[PDB]
DNA sequence: TTAAGCAATTCGTAATCATGGTCATAG
DNA sequence: CTATGACCATGATTACGAATTGC
């Protein structure tokens, strides 16, 4: 270990007040920080220690300082025989240990860890932050680094140089160990884990170790000891699964008539609330007989059951949802008063879990797998659900017709377990918004309270193309003219694909919605396409990423992603995927088509050995059918033919061991005839030479103006501007688009000096 | 203006029949000495070369040299239109990308198709002329079952040319074997050797490279050191077809 | 050998001769020695006692996609 | 020291083409009396008896009662390698767990030389009983094998009735009913139901295709049958010996 | 000792079933 | 030297698991 760098703050101030950096060997002084340097490492793991023991911080954060750094730390201590380092704690007589955990559940999967004992002090690592809460694409400091903000074997010899170039280190770590601070400032991570703590019950260890159980588990025995109850233990193993929420059959198609939606606001806790469901006003089969009060002391739901009334008893479910309600209202009060969008998104981020609790709430009823189950009561929302539902869509297409007055007898065309999607026919928006907002206010006078349904949305145009599956424009005001787009399912936001299908499917439906032109539509596609098939689009945009989950189930059925990660490389047995982590991948071009999980290669090893791509591959299984998904249903079949026709002209165009034993032989530039000679034209068609000089030096020098928009930016993305660039991160598309360049430019260049010289140069 | 007549379409099927599978596209450099053409496979691995003189074509007419880029399994799809039989005649524009096949019957029923070309990219390359020093002429036959028979047990086989005759020798899961051959018209198989040979190569490519067995009845082998064998055939005052494979190291 | 790889790379890293990693080595000596920084004449003397070796006459990262 | 030779050998493809679809290993016992194989099915329904004496052969050195075991799918790979007038010749070493087969040319100029090796048995072993087969049938292999496929595409199993003048083929199926009914013919064409005592039984018509996999095996096939025992169908391995294949009745 | 639920759509691999090109031998 | 179906080889259909997203 050859340097440690460290970032220290008090919690509401600014800017940091110590910024500390150990080193091994002599190096250079940075201006806002303290340097030191140690001969022996054993004097830098004391020195570290004893700072760890004077600054005595409450809390530790970094990146990956779990399973990489602390015990990376311990073990080398204890190799070179220095006693006193691993005391970390508090407590003045305890040394710290490595310890294996693993966490999994059907929400988050399943991750295995290690621990490291620290009694007093606080953990938060921020990977694991992240990697429970948001579903990215990858996981790395540059690529989150770059989606929140904005962005080996070199350093062993940085290391054995000067000290200039360890200065250099330096400077570097610094600002890596600055990082996770300003994420963690920025994201509201701390605040929303004290008021998670604050609102559920439970310490601030368990918001990063433990599921949604033992937080449900506190408020409830909270709110039991409050009336003298205690709480039973059932077992089992196992019940059977029961039938849940309707989907509505659609009307599938292209819509540019405007489409209102309306629906419930948080479900299933108003319903658990409004009918006086829980466990502890559950009536069994038998205690109401002999009793014969039926009316007003209990009610029938649709599975079967019967519950008592609120003039009885009141249950202990009702009050737990109806306070962390009351939390997630006062935070939308408080969200609507932001004018900063990245500010707005994570108040969104912070009600978006208060509403998680709630429904979780609803879930621990019943998980048979669990700690106390109670299926009945899970049956009875969801068939108060599905009557609910349709109740809604019987009333909305019944009432507004031609026969009471109003214009058009209005048609329901979708609807999925809480909303309803009503076609009205009128193709104002003005209009559309004004009877949605009396339809939504009208329906909501039918049922208890908290129940209220509420208009959403104006959709102009709509595009549904199966279940689970659409697209639309958003309206929120009329004056307020258009918002944005809507993506439900659709190829462009899944992770499963390439970026150039998901890009390729946004700028299909942004000139087909936005501006209502299919023939530029048609062009883009036939452009993509072209550019596919002549060799022009860049390996960032074929990477393809898949998750490496539990080894069963992966050893139960042959995969690509599996295959790459379980197949080593020469150069590191070291460093590989694990499991629960993402691997990327690309298709190369071989002839082995029983098996695509034969053709699958790492980007860098594709990167630094050079093999083809499978063009027909991503031309047939990733492009061609979500395109026709998407561009069907506005024409009729002659649209399959008209792009398998736009294909077809342009399907005509392709670029291109033994490969050493080349013959390189010429060709003409005019009509591609091999032949004897190095002279650029042919002998039939030599006249036409100015015209094909012309042709192609207006693409050397388009080729000139992309190599110097490119290596100079790197520049500045580094910093500076008098020494060499070394980065070589594979999540940036600067890597690698700067590469080819330089082999397009050498080739181009050296096409023209088939025609002589312009003129002496040793005059 | 290109046009080109021949008697036996069937050397024609016999020569698309041996190139469906290992190519998918293909640039024909027509010239005023014959139809000549090299590609590499779609793997990278190995070199086919095919000469069809000038001579040979029973009425030739070219006038400028050509180039076309021709999908060879549209093309393969429409000699299998032609009985075993017929007369071909090809007809080409200098100032056009489509081309026309006219199939006479030696009967009452002709028969003409025209075919979309396309223009690639690719790059043409060759080989320099050493002399190989391990010179086999053998029955084709007996190489094709060689080959598929070896196939079953392992993948690679090792060739040994000594002074009688080759010995190949194949391994596998199941066990290995060899068969050996010596020397001793056509059924004969005519070893010359001034320094003897050892070497290495994989199946699959042998087995794609035995795919032309009907266009002649004798193949010719020749090795060297640490040169990609090379496999040759000979067709009847038309040409030859060679196959290219690099030695495994 | 072995201690002469090490002048070179020590050579490679002072940066009072330049920002060199896209060039060869003795350009970079004889470009220092025309501004006349102060090139020493050891780097020289192992340049001379060699023919064409890739691990002599090259940059240290000669390798490497950047 | 195990040498021996075969010069019509096409019959060890013929026998192993008819062995390798039943079972999947044998137990190849080598004694001075030839080679010889004893061995179960694998659905406990049936049985191999393959006997080869040393006079059915040409040249012969025994030096060991040897007790192997073949992988036999494996071996047939091998025995696809080569041709059917093409001389089989097999070696084997009592230390060397290994089968050297040597394929020789008719022309004598492809010479092959193979090698499997050899995994560990302990296989069951039960003894037939002998007894008065009430009914034997001397028919043409190739009428056989074109009758039972021709049962084979109305119903599964078979149900004989063996008596004087005919003998009953019948079965059931999904398109109903059918027999057929033969007779003697008043030397390989030639038929002959020799009869004691008329009897009925059931066979699985399955196992009766599996059997009439050696069909070009023999001049003639025989049928062998009595109340409630395994029929033995019977190919004579011409001037070789025998292969009888057991097949233990139904209820 | 540890883990909130169900509905639905998409894609890849192996296995099942249809169909033609050679071929091998009886007429 | 020539019909016939048995034999090998290649392509169309179905089934099921894995992955990921919408409520
Ligand atoms: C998202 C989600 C929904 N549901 C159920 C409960 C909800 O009552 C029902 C509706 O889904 P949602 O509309 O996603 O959530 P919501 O209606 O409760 O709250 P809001 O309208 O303010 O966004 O779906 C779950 O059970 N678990 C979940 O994770
Ligand atoms: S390649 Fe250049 S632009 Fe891209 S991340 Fe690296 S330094 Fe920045
Ligand atoms: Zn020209």
């Amino acid at each position: 270990v050859i340097q440690i760098c460290s970032l220290g703050l008090r919690w509401g101030e600014p800017e940091p007040f110590l910024r500390l950096a150990l080193t091994l060997r002599p190096c250079a002084p940075i201006l806002g920080a303290k340097v030191q340097s140690y001969e022996k490492e054993e004097d830098l793991l004391q020195a570290w220690s004893t700072f760890i023991r004077i600054m005595d911080p409450d809390v530790i954060t970094g990146y990956n300082i779990q399973n990489f750094d602390l015990p990376y730390l311990i073990s080398r201590a204890q190799t070179l025989k220095v006693q006193t380092f691993p005391f970390l704690g508090r407590v003045a007589g305890l040394c710290s240990n490595i310890r294996d955990s693993s966490f999994q559940s059907k929400q988050t999967g399943r991750r295995d860890t290690k621990v490291v004992s620290m009694v007093g002090r606080v953990q938060m690592d921020m990977l694991q932050v992240l990697l429970r809460e948001y579903k990215l694409r990858s996981y790395t400091l540059n690529a989150v680094s770059f989606h929140f903000l904005g962005e080996h074997s070199i350093i062993t010899d940085l290391q054995n140089g000067n000290d200039q170039t360890r200065r250099r280190l330096a400077v570097y770590c610094l600002k890596d160990a600055y990082l996770p601070l300003r994420l963690l400032e920025r994201l509201m991570v701390l605040v929303n884990a004290v008021e998670m703590a604050r609102v559920t019950g439970v310490p601030l260890s368990y918001l990063l170790s433990r599921g949604q159980q033992v937080k449900v588990v506190s408020q409830l025995l909270r709110q039991a000891m409050h009336e003298g109850l205690l709480m039973p233990v059932v077992k089992s193993e196992g019940g059977e699964d029961y039938t849940g929420a309707t989907v509505i059959e659609p009307l599938k198609g292209y819509y540019d008539v405007p489409i209102a939606t309306l629906d419930f606001s948080s479900l299933y806790p108003s319903i658990m609330m409004a009918h006086n469901l829980c466990y502890t006003t559950l009536l069994r089969p038998g205690t109401a007989q002999k009793l014969g009060l039926t009316e007003d002391q209990f009610i029938r739901t649709p599975t079967g059951d019967e519950f008592v009334k609120t003039s009885v008893r009141k249950g202990l479910l009702p009050q737990i949802l109806e306070n962390l309600l009351s939390a997630r209202k006062r935070a939308k009060a408080e969200l609507a008063k932001e004018t900063d969008p990245l500010r707005r998104q994570v108040l969104d981020g912070r009600q978006l879990a208060l509403k998680v609790s709630a429904n979780s709430v609803y879930g621990f009823t019943g998980a048979q797998v669990g700690k106390l189950p109670c299926l009945e009561i899970s049956q009875s929302v969801t068939g108060f659900g599905r009557q609910m539902i349709e109740k809604t869509k019987q009333l909305v297409e019944s009432k507004y017709t031609v026969e009471n007055g109003y214009s058009t007898s209005a048609k329901v065309v979708y609807g999925d377990t809480d909303s309803v999607m009503c076609r009205f026919g009128v193709s104002s928006v003005a209009e559309a918004m004004a009877l949605g907002r009396e339809a939504a206010d009208w329906v909501s006078g039918h049922f208890p309270s908290p129940i209220r349904l509420e208009f959403e949305k104006v959709y102009f145009p709509y595009l549904l193309i199966s279940k689970k599956r659409y697209a639309g424009l958003l309206f929120s005001s009329r004056p307020d003219a258009h918002d944005r787009m809507d993506c439900k399912g659709l190829e462009a936001v899944r992770r499963d694909n390439c970026p150039l299908v998901a890009n390729l499917v946004t700028a299909s439906l942004r000139r087909l919605l936005i501006d209502r032109d299919p023939e530029g539509a048609v062009a883009h596609a036939q452009d993509v396409i072209s550019d596919l098939l002549c060799n022009r689009i860049d390996i960032s945009q074929l990477v393809i990423t898949k998750e490496l989950t539990r080894a069963a189930s992966d050893y139960a059925g042959k995969q690509a992603h599996v295959e790459l990660a379980e197949r080593m490389r020469k150069r590191d047995p070291g460093s590989a995927p694990s499991l629960g982590d993402r691997v990327p991948y690309v298709i190369i071009s071989a002839a082995k088509g029983v098996a695509a999980y034969m053709k699958s290669e790492d980007p860098l090893f594709v990167l630094e050995h050079s093999l083809p791509i499978d063009t027909q591959y991503y031309l047939e299984q990733q492009l061609a059918k979500p395109l026709l998904r998407i561009f069907e249903p506005i024409l009729g079949e002659g649209r399959a033919e008209a792009v398998l026709l736009r294909g077809d002209h342009t399907r005509c165009k392709t670029v291109l061991g033994l490969l050493a034993f080349a013959k390189r032989r010429n060709c003409c530039i005019g009509c591609r005839t091999v032949l004897s000679h190095q002279g650029a034209v042919c002998e039939f068609c030599q006249p036409r030479e100015s015209e094909l000089y012309q042709k192609e030096v207006s693409h050397l020098n388009a080729l000139e103006e992309r190599f110097s928009r490119l290596w100079t930016q790197c520049q500045r993305c580094q910093g500076s501007l008098h020494e060499d660039v070394i980065c070589t991160s594979r999540d940036c598309p600067i890597f690698y688009m700067r590469k080819k360049v330089r082999k397009d430019l050498e080739d181009q260049e050296q096409l023209l000096r088939r025609f002589g010289p312009p003129g002496p140069e040793a005059w | 203006m290109f046009e080109a007549r021949l008697v036996q379409g069937s050397i024609l099927k016999k020569v698309l029949e041996a190139l469906k599978d290992l190519i998918n596209e293909a640039c024909w450099d027509i010239s005023s000495s014959g139809v000549n053409l090299q590609s590499m496979d779609s793997s990278h691995v190995s070199l086919v070369q095919l000469t069809l003189r000038s001579e040979g074509f029973d009425t030739y007419r070219c006038d400028r040299n050509l180039a076309m880029g021709v999908n060879l399994t549209s093309m393969s799809k429409i000699l299998k239109c032609a009985g075993n039989e017929d007369i071909i005649t090809l007809r080409a524009e200098d100032n056009a990308d489509t081309l026309a096949l006219v199939f006479e019957a030696p009967n009452e029923k002709v028969s003409d198709y025209e075919m979309k070309l396309m223009d690639l990219d690719v790059e043409q390359l060759g080989i320099p002329e050493q002399e190989y020093s391990c010179v086999v002429k053998m029955p084709s036959g007996e190489f094709a079952r060689i080959c598929r028979d070896l196939s079953h047990i392992g993948d690679a086989v090792v060739i040994s040319c000594a002074k009688d005759g080759v010995k190949f020798s194949a391994s596998g899961e199941l066990g290995n074997g060899n068969i050996k051959l010596s020397q001793t018209e056509e059924e004969a198989v005519t070893i010359e050797m001034n320094e003897p040979v050892q070497l290495t190569f994989a199946l699959r490519y042998l087995n794609f490279f035995t795919k032309a067995t009907p266009l002649s009845s004798t193949v010719t082998l020749s090795m060297s050191a640490d040169v990609p064998l090379v496999v040759e055939y000979k067709i009847a005052d038309m040409g030859h077809l060679k196959y290219y494979l690099a030695p495994k190291i | 050998e072995e201690a002469e790889l090490e002048l070179l790379r020590q050579f490679d890293l002072a940066w009072q001769y330049g920002p060199c990693t896209g060039i060869t080595r003795l350009q970079r000596w004889c470009r220092a020695k025309q501004m006349g920084l102060e090139p020493p004449p050891e780097v020289w003397q192992v340049l001379k006692t060699h023919p064409g070796d890739p691990r002599f006459q090259c940059s240290l990262w000669h390798l490497y996609p950047l």
